[PDB]
């Protein structure tokens, strides 16, 4: 456990995640005092939602730490899929929170009661400052690719929520109208879902063993080039998938002539797919009868 | 395509020695631990004979004195010890890229002691005089080195117009050479002269070897 | 026992087509590829193409538009067919059995010389070459067979139907006026000539000419 | 649409499924409505739990239909992963909800409200008997020895027991903190129930060696090394594509003159006797 | 292991005919469309020579009259047309499972025209007599078929005790046979009698071939 | 020129170790496997084992406890060591090159005959055989050579240093009193005996005995 912290601060992304999580926990302690000072009704719920925020940050940090683990007998490809899975789980969770902004939104829309004890628009401003630091640190967010994407999208969803609550507060105070708050909430939910969609599409495609999108357009030319090799009869059982970001695994079976140069055909096929961007390739050569 | 350059274009070696032939490729002809480069030997009037495949593997049934080495772009064929049967042209061929390409070839010159030529002169035959021409033939057999001079004297005068020279390749058993010089002429020209001589200037002796005949 | 023999026209007119049939024995075309490779004094050895055991063919990109290789497994022959023959295509053509699992050619045919020219095939003229009178008899005596005015290459010259092989020095031919000149020399013991029979046999398959010339003293 | 008129009559197992999802989702709606009408949150949490229990079955049916789709260029392995993903997704959407419920639940720990509807006792007992019916005379709804019984019965009857106990504790003794802790307990039960499905799904999606294949692989490697002309094994990767369908890849180094046809056939025999459906053997010849 | 049964153990086929040898495997010797079954030929006094590998592929350098066929457990080696040089033993070897196992063998006897033996008697040599023993030898050359009988008579008295029999394998050129019948005796036993005769009873003729010698 | 020679002791005492050395030529030990196979009249052909180019060795299961194979690539040798040589180990042992990329054996050595027994080596006794008197001269005449009293197998019998090969019929040996007898017969034209000399060369490598017996007329 003593050496666990040294790995966290070594890598840039893990250290950034850890520092942002520590800042979130410091804000949690500040609110914990501020709320055990007899303002529980809204403050404590805000704290528990932003503790959930810290939970998402912890999930991203854990995925970053685990992805660097050494491969073993049970985990032959390593633990790199935790990079993808985090990006999945962070994305879906955001969709979940979008519904929380939707349903609660109509709780303030058709229902006249506007009971509210926001702490004199003070915790919201500090939370938005925290969100600005978060979006500044993880600007490269929008194997540590889908982790950073999901973390950045979560921080941006937080920023949109802060914009919504601050805008509603300035609406009811100065303009005095009440209809803006449900509209801002539903618009924030729509923006959250729209931003989340691409990351979810990439994560689902990777987990569904789909052909890599940046490899799909070059695969037929690779197939023709392998087919052009002297003594290759046919190609079959071609399979290409994404392990983690930029890491592609491919497998194929070649039928060749009964007396073909299998050494040379193997070297040429591996060259053809190394130029295409495949890192891990398996070529099974079957000699034909005639 | 891949271009293979063989250096030297010709190399002369003596008996019981080592002959080194170098092939160089424009690009690497290698993949994953294997160099797809093959050495062939072509004797005179024969198809090429495969000596080395994949740049280091001895063909089944070839003598153990042949060896191959090298990788990437530079390859070497080594014959050690050199025998008299190795007088041939050695080629390198790549199979890493379509199309297959061969090297320029390198002739192996088997150095031996100098031998004085055996010179014989043959006049035109009776059927040849009936046909209408007349060719005098000078055969120079079993001499070394290849360089030699042949001169025809027609009644003591110089002739250099109707002289045709032919060299055989180096012999595979005694590493010697043969040299056929034909002097062809029409009928009146042949009948106007009596004494025809063929002389050979060789590095073995300063005095040329002359073979003569009359009528 | 593995061998390959090519039958093709020695003389091909320009702009016409060349067809060679390579018959193989000792191996099957059902599990062996066959390469076609030509060699000329101009450009050296050149790979033309390969045919595989299933019928797949791979050509040189320089001859893709005018070359066709076919085969028949049951009768075990390979057909080489080239179109638009030009003067640079005069070369010795070889069908070669591929080395199994390698990119080498492990076995070769004897190769057929194809000449692309507009000249007409001329039968050879065979003359003897006996020593001048009986001077310089010595222990050894040289005899010659001289071939003039044949076209195109090649001609096979032997002595006593191949029984006598030592001392034979056949020379490379020479072109003049679109005709070939060839010399052959033989050294024999003086007790062998003219006591028993010595002869020179000349075969010209282009004109199908067989000569069995008897060398006699002057 | 009109084709379902005759499907609902000829079914037996699909009849059981149809009746199960007909009563479970309807009573989930009833419990949600009564929870919102009251201020009890244990009822709402139980309704969310059974709603996701039914959505698991609906997603499983949809994922089976998608899994039967023909493969193509983008999806060369097919859509067979859509089962595992679907289950995974439902599990996540359960945990999040429990994760939310707990939160709101402990909210009412600080300031407990008290609203009764003079039917809370009726609807909790009816929810319990609905769960008993669906778990005993229907055999569906199994949420996953002692662990087996915990995943099968307890994980979906303890929520009803908790809401019944909250109903007793709110009206008879009169304390105000019954449902905030009942919601927390229901959230804990939800997470505990969902853990094993998440474990299996995550293992498959992490490209892990299949657990039913893991203990036989060393004997497979020993048998492949025992083949003549094999020098060494390399870069073996075995993973679960879908349930009982395993993909394996390996590289062999063999002798420079080894019988590759025979080694290939024997390696495929070895790994087929281990239960590997898709196998890719790359063979490399050594220099020496 | 895998047990290979060859049927028939011996088979006789005339000139320019077809011969079929069957090898049956206890289990399948197949994998992925390839049968790992091989056919060898062993002549007399020679190591086995590979004819067929993988049950259908002709070895490089064998006559085309040999052919292989079969799959799974049954395999057939066919010789067509059968020549005189085919007189040998034929083995089937599997390589699908370790250890490699061969067949029991099948002897191909070439059926030809019947021939009469050439019979020669050789008396014990003087050096053999000085050593202390005596050996009279009966050589029966160039006869067909296999079956023949040799009897030794000592002044007309039968002797079936010291007779030792040796039979050569079938000749690869004319498909004939040679037989050696030796009789070993002591010096006194040899000196007791005078006339020794060898009689050969064969199918070709009715009167046995008799040769004799005295002292 | 692919060739394998086995050198080993023809006679091995029981319960001792047999060591055979196979020298190869025409192929390297760095890319071919070498199989060891023994043949005896009783059990037929048995596969003993194989050594691969990296030094990996695969043995027969029935000999795993008493067999060893090693090699030296620089000298091109393969060493076959067997222990506890019991009675049924008498056989002809072959080293065979492995056919590449196949499980067959393409080239075999001539083999070494190994006989295990407590009987000691016996130099052979060679007796010539001329026909009795001059009866039945005809155009054809038979000569014989008996090699009696030698142990163990084999003995090489040649005629005029192998110059004459036609008409020779070397019979299988016969074992009695744990010793061996061998007969050889030669058919020769009558005009050639006793005009020139015909001799029987008997080589016994076990006792290294070289006999050059002369067939003299009776
Ligand atoms: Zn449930």
């Amino acid at each position: 456990i003593s050496g666990w912290f040294r790995s966290i601060l070594s890598d840039k992304t893990s250290r950034n995640l850890f520092f942002f999580l520590c800042l979130n926990l410091s804000f949690a302690f500040v609110e914990l005092l501020y709320g055990i000072w007899s303002n529980c009704l809204g403050l404590i719920s805000d704290s528990f939602h932003m503790f959930f925020d810290s939970t998402a940050i912890l999930a991203g940090l854990a995925a970053s730490v685990i992805s660097k683990w050494r491969d073993n007998d049970a985990f032959s490809y390593g633990y790199v899929r935790a990079e993808v899975l985090a990006g999945f789980v962070n994305g879906l969770f955001l969709i979940f929170t979008a519904f929380f902004i939707f349903s609660e939104g109509v709780e303030r829309a058709l229902a006249p009661p506007d009971v509210h004890h926001e702490r004199l628009l003070l915790v919201s401003i500090l939370g938005f400052v925290v969100n600005l630091i978060g979006i500044f640190v993880f600007k490269h967010g929008g194997p540590s690719r889908q982790i950073l994407q999901g973390v950045f999208l979560h921080i941006l969803a937080d920023t949109l929520g802060s914009i919504g609550v601050i805008a509603s507060a300035i609406m009811m105070q100065n303009f005095g109208l009440m209809i803006a708050d449900p509209i801002c909430s539903i618009l924030i939910a729509i923006l959250i879902v729209v931003s989340v969609i691409p990351l979810l599409r990439e994560s689902v495609g990777i987990l569904m063993q789909r052909t890599p999108p940046l490899l799909e357009n070059s695969l037929p030319q690779c197939y023709q080039r392998v087919q052009q090799l002297q003594g290759v009869y046919s190609l079959q059982e071609q399979h290409f998938w994404t392990l983690c970001s930029d890491v592609y695994v491919g497998t194929l079976k070649l039928i060749v002539a009964p007396d073909a140069d299998a050494r040379w055909i193997l070297s040429q096929t591996h060259n053809i797919f190394t130029q295409a961007g495949v890192r891990q390739l398996y070529v099974q050569i079957d000699f034909a009868a005639m | 395509d891949i271009v293979l350059t063989q250096s030297p274009a010709s190399l002369a070696v003596s008996l019981r020695r080592r002959a080194t032939i170098s092939c160089r490729a424009s690009e690497s002809v290698d993949g994953y631990g294997h160099s797809f480069m093959h050495w062939y030997q072509q004797k005179s009037g024969q198809p090429p004979k495969l000596l080395i495949y994949r740049a280091s593997n001895l063909e089944s049934g070839v003598p153990a004195r042949f060896s191959g080495s090298g990788s990437r772009t530079d390859f070497t064929l080594t014959i050690d010890p050199v025998e008299a049967d190795d007088a041939a042209t050695y080629y390198c061929q790549q199979s890493n890229e379509d199309p297959y390409t061969f090297g320029s070839g390198t002739k192996l010159e088997i150095k031996r002691a100098d031998a004085a030529p055996t010179v014989s002169i043959f006049p035109p035959s009776s059927e040849q005089l009936t046909s209408g021409g007349a060719s005098v033939v000078c055969f120079l057999n079993n001499f070394y080195p290849k360089d030699i001079n042949v001169k025809w004297k027609i009644d003591g005068s110089e002739r250099q117009n109707g002289v045709l020279n032919s060299w055989t390749d180096q012999d595979s058993k005694d590493s010697t050479y043969s040299m056929s010089s034909t002097l062809t002429l029409t009928k009146d020209e042949y009948e106007r002269h009596n004494s025809y001589t063929c002389e050979a200037t060789h590095k073995t002796s300063t005095s040329p070897i002359v073979k003569s005949f009359n009528r | 026992e593995v061998q390959l023999q090519e039958s093709g026209p020695g003389l091909v007119a320009p702009s016409q087509s060349l067809s060679i049939t390579c018959t193989v024995s000792g191996f099957s075309l059902t599990n062996y590829a066959v390469h076609w490779v030509r060699q000329s004094p101009g450009k050296g050895l050149e790979w033309l193409g390969v045919i595989w055991s299933n019928g797949r063919t791979d050509y040189n990109a320089a001859f893709i538009s005018r070359l066709s290789i076919s085969k028949d497994n049951s009768k075990s022959q390979v057909f080489f067919k080239m179109n638009s023959l030009q003067a640079d295509d005069t070369a010795i053509y070889y069908c070669a059995r591929k080395l199994a699992y390698e990119g080498a050619m492990d076995y070769w045919g004897q190769g057929t010389s194809v000449t692309v020219s507009s000249a007409k095939t001329t039968p050879p003229s065979v003359y003897p070459l006996a020593p001048g009178s009986a001077a310089q008899t010595n222990s050894m005596v040289t005899l010659g067979c001289l071939v003039k005015g044949y076209f195109p290459e090649p001609v096979t010259v032997t002595w006593n139907s191949g029984s006598l092989s030592s001392g034979v020095h056949t020379f490379p031919a020479v072109l003049q006026s679109d005709l070939y000149t060839l010399s052959s020399s033989v050294t024999v013991p003086s007790s062998t000539w003219p006591s028993e029979t010595v002869t020179c046999n000349v075969a010209h398959p282009a004109s199908s000419t067989k000569v069995d010339k008897k060398i006699v003293p002057r």
